[PDB]
């Protein structure tokens, strides 16, 4: 179970870690919402779809950063909505294809009404998620954390 | 910066009763992030209820954590002796954290009578200049507890010391120790050495006594 | 299972810098946020701070700024604490933690390291034995115990017969004495009938000092 990022990193079976730079919105304005999308960066194939099938679940989500302090919001995994840093544990996703299918993990940050000014700096911290794989084949468990960082400072206007 | 007031801060249960233990925030507060914590004195805390309301592993299912917003609180039903602690509230997810001041229960039994016992000073500590003597207040509650000691009747103040057990998780109960130290040219003074403490428990104090080497 | 040990105890002298330790073993070490914190009888539990190994991100509370700086090395899983221009005021026993496999709290702590700010050089504890002494007509009760005396960093860890008597064992917090010192006693009641008949031993540890001693308390006989 091989998962790949869209520069092209990649962690091998058994789990691990690999930066992703993301590219977050110029300026995010108080009122509306930041949308972090990560199924266009993370993808995981199956290794043997013939006769294994493995499950993916988003165990932790935490805010790192300007994130943790002006930034408090929410993640999306496969339709459903939970709080970030997370705080429970998602549901199962299958995955029987030697295909790459994307990981359905979408943040959603909302600024607080601080004003924040550079709410977040380039090259920073502003997530960690941790993927997990246990297969219906043996006791089986892999880890798979993605370090998430901004390429561009998301200024909030000030007024 | 979201700031925590826990209440009560002192509180007093019986064996069998309820209690409930604010936490006030300063702002609203995502209901998700606070959790209560319980610290047993001269030990580290331990994660008691997390997202307010669920119930760590390991801990009974008497303690119901409620409250959404501003006032998250808590909920002991059956209130056993092993819940004598300290408990806190933290909110984390906004980066300034909190541990906001602390609750410690009390739980209240009815009377114990203090066993009264006496140690002197053995030839070791007689050898470095010290004669220590130390009055032993076993099980007892309350707290109020008050010891005097006499050497051929001469009631000392000063040279006294004292040190109270963190209640009992068993029986709530709470011990005492008096030490009394005078140098061995103070010690081989007097033959009458005396302990007397006066305790709810006693209808009129008791004096424990000995002499030097008898 | 999950441990993060720490070191029972720190002796730093005024105007310098110490180093504590905390070593998590039981999971993947770069997985989880680090958290340090501070426990004081004055106002309640103060978080010193955060790291997560796997990137280096460290976030201070906004007062324990200039003083704490923490670091992790990666290869023996271990965290670390140094406390910069160290003043009386900031003694005190410190927690280092880790948060939840599925959630920001608390999850799991360590045993805490007390550190006290002082000049005076480490002792070792004089141990001394609290006799039975029978009262009169005995048949019950009969407490015997001993006397730690002359020790002066916290803590000395004080257990009978060997981590075996915990039953009735009473160890009374440290009291400061006026010599610069802190002492205490450890007090166990047992049958009247055990005694003259029963091997009884106080072990007393101090890791600041690293001594070890044993002490035979028994029924003094005239």
């Amino acid at each position: 179970f091989a998962c790949k990022t869209a520069n092209g990193t990649a962690i091998p079976i058994g789990g691990g870690s690999a930066n992703v730079y993301v590219n977050l919105a110029p300026a995010v304005n108080v009122g509306q919402n930041l949308v972090v999308d990560l199924s266009t960066q993370i993808f995981c194939h199956n290794d043997y779809p013939e006769t294994i099938t493995d499950y993916v679940t988003l165990q932790r989500g935490a805010a790192y950063g300007g994130v943790l302090s002006s930034f408090s919001g929410t993640v999306k995994y496969n339709g459903s909505s939970y709080p970030f840093p997370t705080t429970s544990e998602t549901p199962r996703v299958v995955y029987n294809s030697r295909t790459d299918k994307p990981w359905p993990v979408a943040l959603y940050l909302t600024p607080v009404s601080s004003a924040g000014g550079v709410a977040i700096k380039a090259g920073s911290l502003i997530a960690v998620l941790i993927l997990r794989q246990t297969n219906n084949y043996n006791s089986d468990d892999f880890q798979f954390v993605w370090n998430i960082y901004a390429n561009n400072d998301v200024v909030v206007p000030t007024g | 910066q979201i700031v925590l007031t826990q209440s009560p801060a002192i509180m007093s249960a019986s064996p069998g009763e309820k209690v409930t233990m604010t936490c006030r925030a300063s702002s609203s507060v995502s209901s998700s992030y606070l959790h209560w914590y319980q610290q047993k004195s001269g030990a580290s805390p331990k994660l008691w209820i997390y997202s307010s309301s669920n119930l760590a592993s390991g801990v009974p299912a008497r303690f119901s954590g409620s409250g959404s917003g501003t006032s998250y609180s808590l909920t002991i039903n059956s209130v056993e002796a092993e819940d004598a602690a300290t408990y806190y509230c933290q909110h984390y997810g906004s980066y300034p954290l909190t541990f906001g001041g602390g609750t410690k229960l009390e739980i209240k039994r009815t009377v114990a009578a203090p066993s009264v016992f006496i140690f002197p000073p053995s030839d070791e500590q007689l050898k470095s200049g010290t004669a220590s003597v130390v009055c032993l207040l076993n099980n007892f509650y309350p707290r109020e507890a008050k010891v005097q000691w006499k050497v051929d009747n001469a009631l000392q103040s000063g040279n006294s010391q004292e040190s109270v057990t963190e209640q009992d998780s068993k029986d709530s109960t709470y011990s005492l120790s008096s030490t009394l130290t005078l140098s061995k040219a103070d010690y081989e003074k007097h033959k009458v050495y005396a302990c007397e403490v006066t305790h709810q428990g006693l209808s009129s104090p008791v004096t424990k006594s000995f002499n030097r080497g008898e | 299972e999950v441990q993060l040990q720490q070191p029972g105890a720190e002796l730093v002298r005024p105007g310098a810098s110490v180093k504590m330790s905390c070593k998590a073993s039981g999971y993947t070490f770069t997985i989880y946020n680090l958290h340090w914190v501070k426990q004081t009888p004055r106002q309640g539990l103060e978080w010193i701070g955060t790291i997560y190994p796997g990137d280096g991100d460290t976030s201070y509370n906004q007062k324990f700024k200039g003083k704490a700086t923490l670091t992790v090395d990666k290869s023996s899983s271990t965290a670390y604490m140094q406390l910069s221009n160290l003043t009386s005021e900031d003694s005190a026993v410190y927690f280092c933690a880790r948060e939840g496999d599925y959630g920001p709290w608390f999850a799991y702590w360590g045993q805490g390291t007390l550190v006290t700010v002082s000049a005076a050089s480490t002792k070792g504890p004089s141990v001394f034995p609290l006799a039975p002494s029978s009262k009169s007509t005995s048949g019950g009760t009969a407490a015997l115990g001993c006397l730690v005396k002359d020790y002066f960093p916290e803590p000395v860890t004080v257990s009978w017969n060997s981590g075996a008597l915990t039953s009735g064992v009473h160890t009374f917090p440290a009291v400061l004495q006026s010599s610069g010192l802190y002492s205490l006693s450890s007090v166990v009641t047992v049958p009247s009938s055990s005694l003259g008949t029963q091997t009884y031993i106080c072990n007393v540890n101090h890791k600041p000092s690293n001594t070890k001693v044993d002490k035979k308390v028994e029924p003094k006989s005239c």
